[PDB]
């Protein structure tokens, strides 16, 4: 069942706190569009209703934040088309080689923060590494992420 | 549910999670002060992080160590906040799985199935010998265990899923003993990092700077005519630490006791003594299966080392593998969850019926 | 060779299973079609009705009362009906 | 100003492209196509070049007025006024520096990373 | 939470002038009779927090909170960790601290007066 | 062993085009869909705009052959180009 961080849920705290400050802890469904287009998804009207029948029974027109944690997760949670696989190997790989050498990895382990040991790093990479070249190409990340 | 006593990190997981939901340190605090000082004292119990926080108003010590359960009270302290904070249930709508260090005296081991028994509701429970499931999360049914760094240091040989008890055995040392050497070399050097703040922060130290030379004497020789080897590091204060080779020295207590001053064979010979007391059958599959486990194998180097030095040790005839999960300091809490998760093993618990007749004399059976 | 053959069995067993799955939800994909296009048909043959019944301004007015019970839902048309009357203001002042 | 000149010069940040629109009235209405494709990685929706009206992308295009701010893709369309836009920029802003939103990409791919991994294993 | 918070107020605040002991006594009495009086009092006092005070005000505060509906004050609270979260449990933390603070006030005064009853006496 | 591992190597290809087909036959079908609703919006929202229009008799008979011609057979911004 999906599931986030409590450093995750903290985040998401502060972004529904500002996103209005009259602290009602309930914000508009609107703005909740607003949100998941800023992190660059523009979902369609078919979504926002369907969104809406299950925030809103009453219609109040507003998310507790437990309804918006929940969302998020899920929106989250789920496999995205081709170009944001792209998008994500392309920050992955700044040596621009279509690689994930360990030097990337490891740049992008220490950008996130989570301090996994180099051994991990290195086995999953070569988990990764679908074909065993080395390291792990677009085409080997895609395999394996793909499944 | 997954429970362990785990004597270096305890931790907690519902059974066939991922990883422990909860991991918490070895510790639970008394009040210091016999009175309550102010409304703080609501409990005189603060388990694991509890302790850590809250150290200076509170009575401090590792409740086991070694062989056994120690001091049944305050395991059970720990055991109820466990289920209660960390795994934030009540237990029994589910099975638990426990762990307990090999060759743990069968009258601790009963009076552990009854104490968890008749203090927490539960369905059908079971304790379960760190070594045996550590092996399982390597695969093999046959396989001799190492483990150092969450206890005292064991060898365990392993047929088709099961000990030789014949050939069980300890090296006193844990994770501690590398603190400690670490921090004699440390004043040498002239650190002197000694203070509580100081014994963690040299326990952080050890965790992710250790290494383990291939060859001690050459790469020894090769960082002191060679300080290009010696790495540095940053303090909290801002200070910088060089370390070189204290990097592996540390590591080398285990192959030379002597090191730390303790008058024993190192890991690999007393590996290869366990070995030898088994069956010749059953060793040429140990040395084919090692399993290497706790936080102090965690570091690099330790398995390339110890693969070297049991093969340096093995006839010439024996395949030689050191098998290193890189989870290792995990691997009994794998192996367990893993365990738990299947419903054919529901069938292997122990549960009230039978229980009363039988459970004194069928969990001390099922146990082995 | 044996681990091969029953794998490449239980693959295709799970494989018609498939398939049988897909024909059944393409055939609900034409059975749906059809009935939206029945739909079509049915608005068709009331427009060519109510053009029959045009020539009797009664008979019209009833006509567009009863196609206009049978079909309008406020749907989004309340939703386009605002937009569009800010889209004239846009389309207006920037024609001017 | 003058309309063309303005085009000309290039300015692309959304305020001050709300700021000239709001104070010259006299040069009417501005279209504004994006700094590179949605295709792009480094892709923003909120830097732009605002241009003669037929160069847009016929099929993603987005248009301001003083009066209001109006949105059309794929023959979409959504209405909006000015300062709503203007406050879900700010929102942007702000969203934007939110540590996970800042890197989501990455953090839901590498954790499938590791989940798939260990659950292999 | 106003009209709650005030109510548990009201309730501390005539707790507050009970009294956990009989600190007063009409004349000389015999030890016997002091044991049953006192052991009596705690009694009472025992039974009027326990059951009476604690669900009284349980009830009260519910009674106002149950017509609050979605947002931080929800009862009907689903996750430990969104509690946590949630003003909701900051909230019923000091009426934690206000109804503990007030039970100390009623033990100190308690324990004062009785003490000082028995030091006119024996001075 | 061979022939049932060429066997079952066929018989499994044969079925992935099976599943091809399948594909394509619902890519077809998503077409059909797509137009059919598309013109029951069309139909629906003409409607509501006869409705909405002038309930004049002239002027809804205008409206009636309008609808009749094109049927028989997004605009001010094309004009703006």
């Amino acid at each position: 069942k999906p599931e986030l961080t409590e450093d995750q849920k903290q985040e998401i705290r502060e972004a529904f706190d500002l996103f209005d400050a009259d602290g009602t802890g309930t914000i508009d469904i609107k703005e909740l569009k607003v949100a998941m287009r800023a992190l660059g998804f523009e979902p369609k009207k078919e979504e926002i209703k369907k969104m809406i029948s299950e925030i809103d029974k009453e219609g109040t027109g507003k998310m507790n934040f437990s309804d918006f944690l929940t969302v998020m997760t899920q929106k989250m949670s789920e496999k995205d088309t081709k170009e944001e696989i792209l998008k994500a190997f392309k920050l992955f790989d700044d040596d621009e080689t279509g690689k994930i050498s360990f030097k990337n990895l490891k740049r992008v382990a220490k950008e996130l923060g989570e301090n996994l040991t180099d051994e991990e790093l290195q086995e999953m990479i070569d988990e990764a590494d679908r074909d065993g070249d080395g390291e792990v190409n677009e085409q080997e990340f895609l395999r394996i992420m793909k499944k | 549910l997954v429970c362990d006593n785990g004597s270096g990190l305890c931790k907690a997981g519902f059974a066939g999670d991922d990883a422990p939901r909860a991991v918490f340190p070895s510790i639970v605090g008394r009040p210091r002060h016999q009175g309550v000082m102010v409304g703080m004292g609501q409990k005189d119990s603060y388990v694991g992080d509890e302790a850590q926080s809250k150290r200076g108003i509170l009575t401090l010590k590792y409740p086991i160590e070694h062989g056994i359960i120690t001091n049944w009270d305050d395991m059970e302290k720990i055991w109820h906040h466990s289920f209660y904070n960390e795994l934030r249930v009540a237990p029994e709508e589910h099975p638990t799985l426990l762990t307990e260090a090999p060759l743990n005296p069968k009258a601790n081991r009963e009076k552990m199935t009854q104490i968890m028994f008749e203090t927490f509701n539960v369905p059908a429970m079971y304790v379960a010998i760190q070594a045996v499931l550590s092996l399982y999360a390597s695969g093999r049914t046959t396989g001799i265990v190492l483990d150092s760094g969450d206890g005292v240091t064991h060898n365990v040989p392993i047929y088709e899923g099961y000990a030789l008890p014949h050939a069980i055995m300890r090296l006193d040392l844990a994770g501690r003993d590398l603190t400690d050497y670490l921090m004699k070399i440390l004043t040498e050097r002239g650190y002197s990092f000694v203070t509580t703040a100081e014994r963690e922060i040299v326990r952080d130290i050890k965790e992710k700077l250790c290494y383990v030379a291939l060859d001690f004497e050459n790469e020894m020789a090769t960082a002191a005519s060679s300080s290009s080897l010696e790495k540095s590091y940053e303090l909290p204060d801002g200070q910088v630490i060089t370390i070189g080779n204290e990097r592996f020295r540390c590591p080398e207590t285990l192959f030379q006791p002597s090191f730390i001053g303790m008058e024993s064979a190192g890991i690999h010979e007393t590996t290869y003594n366990s070995i030898m007391k088994c069956d010749i059958d059953i060793r040429k599959d140990l040395y084919a299966n090692n399993v290497l486990s706790g936080g102090t194998t965690m570091y690099p180097g330790i398995a390339d080392r110890m693969q070297k030095e049991i093969t340096a040790l093995a006839p010439s005839t024996m395949k030689i593998k050191i098998i290193a999960p890189p989870e290792r300091k995990y691997s009994v809490w794998i192996g367990g969850s893993i365990l738990a998760s299947l419903s054919t093993f529901q069938q292997m618990w122990i549960s009230k019926q039978e229980y009363d007749e039988a459970g004194p004399s069928i969990v001390h059976r099922k146990c082995f | 060779f044996h681990k091969q053959n029953t794998q490449l069995e239980l693959n295709i067993t799970e494989l018609l299973q498939k398939l049988r799955a897909t024909d059944q939800e393409m055939r609900k994909e034409q059975q749906k079609e059809r009935d939206l296009e029945a739909l079509v048909r049915r608005f068709k043959t009331d427009l060519h009705n109510c053009v029959a019944y045009i020539q009797e301004p009664g008979l019209l007015k009833e006509k567009i009362r009863g196609l206009f019970e049978k079909y309008v839902q406020r749907a989004d048309m309340v939703e386009i009906a605002g937009l569009n009357s800010d889209l004239q203001q846009e389309y207006a002042r920037q024609r001017e | 100003h003058d309309r063309e000149e303005v085009i000309k010069a290039n300015i692309r940040d959304p305020l001050q492209i709300i700021k000239i629109v709001h104070e010259n009235e006299h040069l009417g209405f501005l279209y504004m196509i994006s700094a590179v494709p949605k295709s792009s990685i480094e892709y923003d929706t909120y830097n732009l070049k605002v241009v003669s009206y037929e160069n847009i992308n016929k099929n993603d295009y987005y248009t301001i007025s003083k009066d209001a701010v109006t949105h059309v893709y794929n023959d979409d369309i959504e209405y909006i006024e000015i300062e709503r836009w203007e406050q879900e920029y700010l929102y942007h802003r702000e969203l934007t520096k939110i540590p996970i939103f800042a890197l989501f990409r990455k953090w839901k791919a590498f954790s499938v990373w590791r989940k798939n991994v260990r659950s292999k294993k | 939470v106003i009209t709650a918070l005030s109510k548990v107020r009201a309730e501390c605040n005539k707790v507050t002038s009970m009294s956990l002991f009989h600190s007063s006594l009409s004349k000389y009495s015999r030890l016997e009779e002091f044991e049953q009086i006192q052991s009596q009092t705690f009694s009472q006092v025992q039974m009027f927090l326990k059951d009476s005070w604690i669900s009284t005000l349980k009830v009260a505060m519910r009674g106002s909170l149950r017509d609050m509906s979605k947002g931080w004050y929800n009862l009907y609270e689903t996750n430990w960790e969104v509690y946590l979260m949630s003003k909701l449990r900051k909230l019923m933390e000091l009426i934690k601290y206000m109804l503990q603070d007030t039970l100390r006030f009623l033990v100190q005064d308690s324990l004062g007066s009785f003490t000082q009853f028995i030091g006119d006496a024996c001075c």
